Parts: C-alpha cells; structure tokens; sequence
C-alpha cells in the first residue's frame, strides 16, 4: 500500500512518479509518504 | 443525512386539488340544482355586510392578509418552484397556513351568504379561494412545497379602492374611477407576470422541463411592461411553448381591454 | 466510423488506451458483440450515444477510466446480462441515474474512485447497492463525495437508510 | 507620483451634501411654521421682477449660465465618472464653479422675495439648485469629482420660451404655445437620457458596481427615442435592475404625459 503500482519508493516516505503520464493521481496512496513527486505527468486536473 | 432534492414533480397533484374541489362541487351545485336556514342566512347576510362595523373591519382584514400573502410569494418566488422542506421548522409557512385557514373561513361565510349558489361559485374571489387554499393543506401534508398560482392574490387589490372609500379618505367620483383604474391595472399587471414567471421557469411538461429559462419575477414584470406598451427590446422573452402561447393571449387580451378602457380614460380626461 | 472493426466477428479481446478519442459513432461496433474485454480508457470521450453498446452481448469488464464523460444515460449502456466488472474512476461523474444498475443482473466489480460524486437523493441507488455489494475498505476510504456548501470530508459508504428517508418515494 | 484612480466611491457623500439641505431646511421650515422685512421683500421682488430691465436680463444671464452648464455636462460626459482633479490646475472646474455661486446668489435672491417659503422650496428650480450647487462645493473641497446630477441644469430650458417672449421674436400665442411643447419635450428627453446614462454606467451599488456598461450619453438619447417612439430596436438597452426601473417608471410617465398633452396637440393641428 506504501507503494504504487507505476510509482518509486525511497524511505522516509519519498514517492518518486516522475515522467509517467499519469492522466490522474495514482492510487498508491498512504500516509508513510511524506512526500509525493507528480512533476511533468500531464495531469489537468484535481 | 440532511440533503434537499427535486426529485419527481408533484404538481400535479397540486393542481388537481383544487380541480377536483371546484368542478366536482360545481357538478354537485348543478345535481342538486336538477333534484332556520332563512334565519342563518339573514345572519351571514348581515355579519358580511358593508354597512356594519364588522363587515368593515372584516373586509380591511382580508385585504390587509391578502397583502401580506403577496408579500410571502414575492419573497420565496427567489427560490427553487419545487422544493422539500419542514413544516414545523420554517415559520413563514406557517403564517401562510394561517392566513389561508383564515381565507377559508371567510370563504365559508360568503357562501352561506348566497342568494345564488351557483353563480357564487364563479366570482373570481371564489376562483382565487380555489385555486389557493387547498394547494397550502396538500403542501404541509406532503411536507414538500410548489410555488403554484400563489400569485392570484393580487387579484383582490381590485378591491383596494372601496378599501379606501369607508375610511373617509376618497369622496368624489372621479378621484374613486381613477384609483378603481390604477388598481385594476396594477393587479392585472402583477398576475400576468405571475402566469409568465411560472410557465417560464417551470418548463415545457411534455419535454421532462428541459425549458426551463432563469427568469426571475421582476424580469417577467419588466417583460410585460416592455410588451404592452408595444415597446418590445426583446433582450428577454418567452421561450416556451406554452409561455409564448400565454404571451400571445396576453396581448390579445390587453389589447381588447385598452380599446374597451379607452372611453373611460377619455371621460377622466374630460373638458 | 461505423463498422470500424467490420470482418473481425470472432474478435475477443480489444484495448483502446492512450489514444486520446474524442467522438465514437453509434453503432460503431456492428456485429462486435462478441468481445469480452473492452478498454476506452485514457482518452476524451464526453458524450455516448444511446445504443453504441446494444450490438455488445458477451462483454464482460468495461473500462471507461480517465476520460470526460459528466452524465451516462442508461439508454447507452442498455441491458447487458453477461457484464461483470464496470469501472468509471478518474471521471467527472456527478450522479447516476436510478435503475441503471438494475438493468443488468451481475454488477460484482465498481469503481468510481475520483469521481466528484455530489451526495444526494440521486446517490441513494448506489448507496443501497453499496450496502448490497460492500466495497473493499480501502476503496471505501479512497472513494468520498463531495457535501455541497460544506467539507466534503463525508464519505460515499458513511450514509445509511437515515439518508434515503428524505427521498420522496412514489405516492401509492 | 503623478497618478489617477478611482479608489473607493464617494459618491454618497455628494448626494448626502444635497439631501441634508433639501429635507432639513425643509424641517426647518415646518418647526418655524408650527412655532424693514416686508421694505427687503419688497425690494427682492421688485429685484427679480419680469417687468423691470434688472430681472430681464438676468434671467437671460441664468438662461445663458445653465446654456453653459449643459455644455460642460455635455463635455464631461466623456469622462470616468469619479476621478481625481487638481482644482487649481484645471479652469473649467473654475468656470462651474463661478457658474454654480451665480446660481446661489439667484436662488438666495428668489428665496428672500417669496410669500411662502415652503412652496417655494417645492419649485423644480429649487430643487435642481439643491441637487446641482452643494456637489460642486463638496467636489472643490475633496479635490475629486463626481459626474452626480448635473445634467438636470437642463430642466431650465422649459423657460426658453418665455426668453424669446420679452425680446420681441414671439408675438402670437400659437407659436408661444409650440415653442413652449417643443421645449418642454426636449428638456424631459435631455434630463431622462441623463438619469439613464448615469444609472447605466455607474452600476448596481449593492453589487460593488460590477454591472456597469460602456453607454456614451448620446446612446442613451439615442435609446431614449426609440423606446418613446415605441420601436425598440433592442441593440442597446438598459441592463442593470435599477436602469430597467427607471425606464419601466420613464414609459410609464412618458406614455401618461403624452395622453395628457394629445389636447394641446389637437389644438396647435387645428382645423
Ligand atoms: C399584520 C399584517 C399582515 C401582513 C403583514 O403585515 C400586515 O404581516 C407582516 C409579518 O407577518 C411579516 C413576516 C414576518 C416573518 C418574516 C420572517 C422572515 O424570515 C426570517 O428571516 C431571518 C433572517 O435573519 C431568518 O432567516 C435565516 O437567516 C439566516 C442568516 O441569518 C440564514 O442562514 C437562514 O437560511 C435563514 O432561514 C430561513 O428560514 C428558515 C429557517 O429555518 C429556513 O432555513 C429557510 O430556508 C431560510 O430562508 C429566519 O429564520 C427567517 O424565518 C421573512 O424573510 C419575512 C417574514 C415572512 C415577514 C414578511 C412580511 C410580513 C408577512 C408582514 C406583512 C406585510
Ligand atoms: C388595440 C387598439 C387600441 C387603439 C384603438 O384601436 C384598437 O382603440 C380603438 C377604440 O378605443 C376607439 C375609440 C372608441 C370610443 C370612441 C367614442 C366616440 O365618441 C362617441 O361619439 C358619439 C356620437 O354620437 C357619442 O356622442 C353623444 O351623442 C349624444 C347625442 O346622441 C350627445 O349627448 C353627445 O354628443 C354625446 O353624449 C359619444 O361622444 C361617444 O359614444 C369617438 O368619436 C371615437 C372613440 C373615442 C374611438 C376612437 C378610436 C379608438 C381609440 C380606436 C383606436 C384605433
Ligand atoms: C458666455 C456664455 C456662458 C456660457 C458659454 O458661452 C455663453 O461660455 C463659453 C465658455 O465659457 C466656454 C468654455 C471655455 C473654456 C473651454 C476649455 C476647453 O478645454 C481646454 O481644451 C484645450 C484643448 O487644446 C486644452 O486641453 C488640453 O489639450 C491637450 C492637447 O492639446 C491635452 O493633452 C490635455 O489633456 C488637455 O487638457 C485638459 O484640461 C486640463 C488641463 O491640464 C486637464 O489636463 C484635463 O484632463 C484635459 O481634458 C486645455 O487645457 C483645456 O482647458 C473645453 O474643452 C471647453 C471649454 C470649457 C468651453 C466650453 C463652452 C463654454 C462654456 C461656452 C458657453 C456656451
Ligand atoms: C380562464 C380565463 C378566462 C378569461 C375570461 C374571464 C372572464 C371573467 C368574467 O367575466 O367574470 C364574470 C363572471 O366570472 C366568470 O365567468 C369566471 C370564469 C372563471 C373561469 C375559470 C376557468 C378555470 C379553468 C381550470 C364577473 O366576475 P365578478 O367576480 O362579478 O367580477
Ligand atoms: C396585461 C396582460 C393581459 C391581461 C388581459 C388578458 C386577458 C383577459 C381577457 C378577458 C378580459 C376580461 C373579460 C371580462 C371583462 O370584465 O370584460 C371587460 C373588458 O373585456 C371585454 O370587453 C372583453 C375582452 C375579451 C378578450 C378576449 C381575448 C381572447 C383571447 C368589461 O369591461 P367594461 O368596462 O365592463 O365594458
Ligand atoms: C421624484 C420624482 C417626482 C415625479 C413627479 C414630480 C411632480 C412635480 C410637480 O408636480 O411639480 C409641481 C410642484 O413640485 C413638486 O411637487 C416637486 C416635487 C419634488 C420631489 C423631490 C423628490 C426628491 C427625492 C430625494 C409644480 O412645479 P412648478 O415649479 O410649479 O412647475
Ligand atoms: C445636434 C446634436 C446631436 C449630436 C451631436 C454629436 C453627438 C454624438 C457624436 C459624438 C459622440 C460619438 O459618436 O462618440 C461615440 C459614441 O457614439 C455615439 O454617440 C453614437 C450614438 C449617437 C446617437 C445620436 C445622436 C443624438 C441624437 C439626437 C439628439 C438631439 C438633441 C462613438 O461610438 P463608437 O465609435 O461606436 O464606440
Ligand atoms: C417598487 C417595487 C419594485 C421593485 C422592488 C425591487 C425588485 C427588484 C430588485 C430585486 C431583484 C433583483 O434585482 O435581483 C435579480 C433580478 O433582477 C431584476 O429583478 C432585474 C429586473 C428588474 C425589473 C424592474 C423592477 C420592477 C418594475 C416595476 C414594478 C412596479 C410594481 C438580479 O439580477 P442579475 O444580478 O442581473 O442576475
Ligand atoms: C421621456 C421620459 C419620461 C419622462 C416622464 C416621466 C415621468 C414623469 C411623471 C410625472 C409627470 C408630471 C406630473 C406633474 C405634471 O406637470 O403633470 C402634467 C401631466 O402629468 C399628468 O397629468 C400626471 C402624470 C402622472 C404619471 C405617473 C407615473 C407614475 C409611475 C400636467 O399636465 P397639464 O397640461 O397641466 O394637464
Ligand atoms: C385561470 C386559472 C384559475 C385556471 C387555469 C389553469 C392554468 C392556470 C393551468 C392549467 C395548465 C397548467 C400548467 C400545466 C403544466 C405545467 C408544468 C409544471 O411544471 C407546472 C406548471 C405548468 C406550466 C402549469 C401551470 C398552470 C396551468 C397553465
Ligand atoms: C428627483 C431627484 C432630484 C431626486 C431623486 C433621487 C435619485 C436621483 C437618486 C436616488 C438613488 C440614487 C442612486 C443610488 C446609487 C447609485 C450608485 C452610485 O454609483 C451612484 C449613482 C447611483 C445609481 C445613484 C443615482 C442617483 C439616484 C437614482
Ligand atoms: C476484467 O477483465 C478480466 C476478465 O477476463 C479480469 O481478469 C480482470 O481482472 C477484470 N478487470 C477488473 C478491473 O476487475
Ligand atoms: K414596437
Ligand atoms: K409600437
Ligand atoms: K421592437
């Protein structure tokens, strides 16, 4: 669950999704991450 | 849990509880009419009489709740037509009720009061009775609420100048025709826009109301002011069918009324 | 365009993802009623005709995440026996018609995660199947509505029969 | 430095410096009537008096005065209608205000020669000289300005008429008569397109004046003709809930004028 599916883990909850194209927020969401990377995945919209 | 919704219209229903009041009991008149009482009859004669006291103040009240009926539809005509809401918690709607029984008893007073059942039964005031009491009684047992012909109220500003005329305040004839026209004009004024405001925020029926125009009730009253002084901007109009064909009507029927009006306007004109 | 994917009558599987649609025709899938996997997701599709999924008969899981539909008539969908799993997340879907779901018998699959669900009498369908058919739990924690005027931090599941009180149901 | 902006509106401040005038002195005037002068009143009368040069030529001066006054309203119409000015830099502000004491001294004049006070302080001169003399006053002091009510200087058109009649142009009563209709129309055209211009390009207040719309003054003369005619076009129209009020009252008046004035017509048609 800490993990996303298409995503990358560091610890000290760091979640790296970087140049994915994700069209949304990925669903591996957890309250471990205390930081999230969504920079450059052609995201439109919350 | 606390949510509010359209949901299905029920104004239907509304609609046909004042249908089957009048035409049934008309049918019923008219069957009755085919197949102490002189007493009480002399006594509702004389307790509505406008020669007594109580009639007076009797009359001023009606008028005065009359007023303050207009008053509530014009505050909650800025308000979805149909909408679901507590009886006991609002009680504005109880003011209304209030208003309405008491328009009922007045209504019952008349009636017995009636050399002439039937033709009672089609006075305007008995329509307006009709057409407004029984739809409040169907909305607090509903427990939901339709704006309706909640409008035709105004009609009774007809009677706003014989209001004036045993208080000492109109004397002469001309000044009581001219405040009789005024009054007539105004009332017709306010229910056309009423008819108006309704067809054209409710929408077509037979489209499942996808006509529905934002058309607030000083808007439609601008509308018909625009309309019947042959001005006609048409920065607002009917888009309905209905509303179109109420609009067409309208102004066949202003029209006859101004040309029948005219000589009246001419004599308060005079030499 | 119509009959698209025409000759392929024994077609079964069929993805169509990252493609970026815009317009699909009615009764494009003439005689494709024989798939069983149909992916439309990734793309931006607004509006559905009625009847585009009528030609479909042995369609199992559907797909139609990510795109930018706001109502689904139940005219589209139609009655699909054989369905299983329906997936709409990631959408703009703001309420579902009633008896949608009842159309078709096996509905065991949903997905309506980041979808702005405005909580009100329309939802109480989909509540009363969220009651029939409990979602998993950590995607009755991910999917929530939106509470007009207020937070929207209610969630979809929270609600009981208290809320659909207030429905008016048909006068008997 | 140097800069322009509008700031915050300041406009109820002008009108206020007007209303606390007009209705307090009116106050005034009713607590002292519940509660060498007639030498002075006569001299005052004596002063303003048509018959003698003296009042003469200066109510031709005044005709002349509220002529310019017109035409400076004309030429700041063109303008944001609250704005920051230096009243030392600028002249024509001197020209309005020499203009506007003249047209205080006068109405201090009238007010001294006046057998009743309170009628007089009804008169329509009155009135435009309380809603036109202490916003200019106001506007030198605070150093900003307000284009407010300054265009109902044209109401003192109405006597144009009578300018002509002790300068030996009009003789026959016929053509006093036309003169008199043809000034008059004029002056309630002028003054309505002036109360429309400003309610349509100010702005509804309680909506922090986001309804305004680009209307030049000639426009709405423009608009003002067509809906008199009752042709509306519909091209331009008023859009805020207080324009549509002031032209629904402005058809409303003009279409009653008109009624009333149709004699006078037939009269000047003849046979
Ligand atoms: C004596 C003769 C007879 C005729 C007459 O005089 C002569 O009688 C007079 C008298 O009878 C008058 C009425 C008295 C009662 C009045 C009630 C008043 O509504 C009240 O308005 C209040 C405003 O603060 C409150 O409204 C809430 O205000 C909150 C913000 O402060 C909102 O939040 C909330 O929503 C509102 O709540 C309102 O009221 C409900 C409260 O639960 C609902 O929430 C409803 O939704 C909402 O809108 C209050 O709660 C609400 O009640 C209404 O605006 C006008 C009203 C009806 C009056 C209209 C004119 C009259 C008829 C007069 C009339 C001339
Ligand atoms: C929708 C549109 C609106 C506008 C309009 O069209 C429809 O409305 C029409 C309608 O409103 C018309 C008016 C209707 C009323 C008419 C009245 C009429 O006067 C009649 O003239 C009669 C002449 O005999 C009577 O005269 C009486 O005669 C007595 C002797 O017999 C004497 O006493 C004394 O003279 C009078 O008493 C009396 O004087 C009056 O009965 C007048 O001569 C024309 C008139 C005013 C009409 C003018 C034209 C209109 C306005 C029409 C106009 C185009
Ligand atoms: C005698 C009876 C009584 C009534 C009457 O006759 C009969 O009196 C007559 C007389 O009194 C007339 C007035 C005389 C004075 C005139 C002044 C004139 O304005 C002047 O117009 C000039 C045009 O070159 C200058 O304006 C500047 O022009 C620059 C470009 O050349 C701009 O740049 C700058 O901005 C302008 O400057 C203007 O004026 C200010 C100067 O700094 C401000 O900058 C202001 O902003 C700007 O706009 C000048 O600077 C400005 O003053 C105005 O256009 C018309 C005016 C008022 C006249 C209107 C009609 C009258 C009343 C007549 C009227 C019939
Ligand atoms: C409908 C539109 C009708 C337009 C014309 C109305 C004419 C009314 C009329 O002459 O009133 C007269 C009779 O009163 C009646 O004849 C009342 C008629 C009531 C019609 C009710 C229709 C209800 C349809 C569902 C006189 O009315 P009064 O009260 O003596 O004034
Ligand atoms: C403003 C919006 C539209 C409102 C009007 C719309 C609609 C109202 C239409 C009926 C007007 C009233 C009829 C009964 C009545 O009192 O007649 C009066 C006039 O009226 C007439 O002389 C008859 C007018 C017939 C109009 C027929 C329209 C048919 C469509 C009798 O007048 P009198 O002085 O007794 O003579
Ligand atoms: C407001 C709109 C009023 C429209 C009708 C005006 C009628 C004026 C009228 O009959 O004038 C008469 C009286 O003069 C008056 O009675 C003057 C009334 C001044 C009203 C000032 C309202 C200020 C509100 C803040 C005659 O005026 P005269 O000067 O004899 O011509
Ligand atoms: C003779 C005195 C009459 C007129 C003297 C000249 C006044 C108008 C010309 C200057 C204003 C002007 O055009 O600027 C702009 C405003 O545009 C308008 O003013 C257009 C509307 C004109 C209405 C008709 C004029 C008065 C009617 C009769 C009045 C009789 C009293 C240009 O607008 P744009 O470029 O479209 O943006
Ligand atoms: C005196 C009683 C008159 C009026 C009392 C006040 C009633 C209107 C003001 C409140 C309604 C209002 O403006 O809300 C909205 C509706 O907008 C309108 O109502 C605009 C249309 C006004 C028509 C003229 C008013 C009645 C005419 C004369 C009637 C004489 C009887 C604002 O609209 P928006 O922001 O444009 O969207
Ligand atoms: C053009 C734009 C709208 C401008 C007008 C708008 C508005 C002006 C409205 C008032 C008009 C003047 C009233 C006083 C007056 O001198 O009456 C005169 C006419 O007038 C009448 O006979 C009375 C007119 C009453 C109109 C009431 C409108 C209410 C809304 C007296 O006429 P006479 O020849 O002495 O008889
Ligand atoms: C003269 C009066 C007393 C009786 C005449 C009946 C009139 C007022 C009735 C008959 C048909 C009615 C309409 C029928 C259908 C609808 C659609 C719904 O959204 C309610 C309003 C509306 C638009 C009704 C308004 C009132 C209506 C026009
Ligand atoms: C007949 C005259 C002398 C007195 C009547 C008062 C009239 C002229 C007053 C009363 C209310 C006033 C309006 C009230 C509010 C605003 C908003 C602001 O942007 C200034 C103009 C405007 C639109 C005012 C214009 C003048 C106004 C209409
Ligand atoms: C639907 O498709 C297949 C059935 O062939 C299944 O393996 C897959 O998991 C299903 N998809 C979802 C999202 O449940
Ligand atoms: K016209
Ligand atoms: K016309
Ligand atoms: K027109």
């Amino acid at each position: 669950p800490d993990c996303p599916e298409v995503c990358t883990c560091v610890p000290g909850g760091l979640a790296s999704c970087s140049a994915l194209s994700l069209p949304a927020v990925p669903p591996g969401l957890s309250l471990r991450l205390r930081a999230l990377l969504l920079d450059h995945n052609r995201v439109r919209a919350l | 849990v606390p949510c509010d919704s359209r949901g299905q219209r029920m104004w239907w229903a509304f609609l046909a509880s004042s249908m089957v009041t009048f035409f049934g009991g008309l049918f019923i008149i008219l069957l009755w009419r085919t197949l102490w009482m002189t007493s009480v009859k002399d006594w509702a004669g004389v307790m509505i009489s406008a020669q007594t006291l109580t009639g007076r103040v009797l009359v001023v009240l009606v008028f005065a709740l009359s007023i303050g009926a207009l008053v509530i539809y014009f505050i909650d005509s800025s308000n979805p037509i149909e909408s679901c809401q507590n009886f006991y918690k609002d009680f504005t709607l109880q003011i209304d009720m209030a208003f309405n029984v008491f328009f009922l008893l007045y209504f019952g007073l008349r009636f017995i009061a009636a050399n002439d059942k039937l033709w009672f039964w089609l006075e305007v005031n008995s329509v307006v009775d009709f057409f407004t009491v029984p739809p409040v009684f169907v909305s607090v047992y509903l427990n939901r609420s339709w704006l309706g012909l909640r409008f035709l109220r105004a009609l009774r500003l007809i009677q706003f100048s014989e209001i004036l005329q045993f208080l000492n305040i109109l004397k002469t004839s001309n000044s009581i025709k001219l405040v009789n026209l005024l009054s007539i004009f105004i009332s017709t004024w306010l229910t056309a826009a009423g008819f108006i405001h309704l067809v054209e925020n409710s929408g077509d029926p037979w489209e499942n109301f996808q006509n529905n125009q934002a058309l607030t009730y000083w808007e439609c009253v601008y509308l018909l002011m625009v309309t019947m002084s042959t001005v006609g901007y048409g920065d607002v109009y009917a888009k309905t069918t209905l509303g179109r064909l109420f609009m067409v009507f309208f102004i066949l029927g202003g029209l006859a009324m101004f040309a029948s009006y005219v000589p009246e306007i001419i004599e308060l004109i005079g030499n | 365009p119509p009959g698209a994917f025409a000759g392929a009558g024994a077609l079964q599987r069929l993805d169509l993802r990252e493609n970026g649609l815009h317009s699909v025709h009615v009764r494009a899938f003439w005689g494709l009623g024989a798939l069983q996997l149909l992916d439309l997701s990734a793309n931006q599709l607004e509006a559905l005709a009625p009847g585009t999924f009528a030609p479909l008969r042995a369609l199992r899981n559907l797909s139609l995440a990510g795109n930018r539909l706001a109502r689904l008539e139940p005219a589209a969908l139609g009655a699909l026996p054989l369905l299983r799993s329906l997936s709409l997340q990631d959408n703009e879907l703001a309420a579902l018609a009633p008896g949608l779901l009842g159309r078709l018998p096996a509905l065991d699959a949903l997905h309506l995660r980041g979808n702005p669900w405005g909580c009100g009498c329309a939802l109480r369908p989909l509540c009363a199947w969220l009651r029939r058919h409990p979602l998993p739990a950590s995607e009755a924690e991910t999917v929530l509505c939106v509470w007009p005027g207020r937070l929207t931090l209610s969630p979809l599941t929270a609600f009981s029969d208290a809320a659909f009180s207030h429905c008016a149901q048909p006068l008997a």
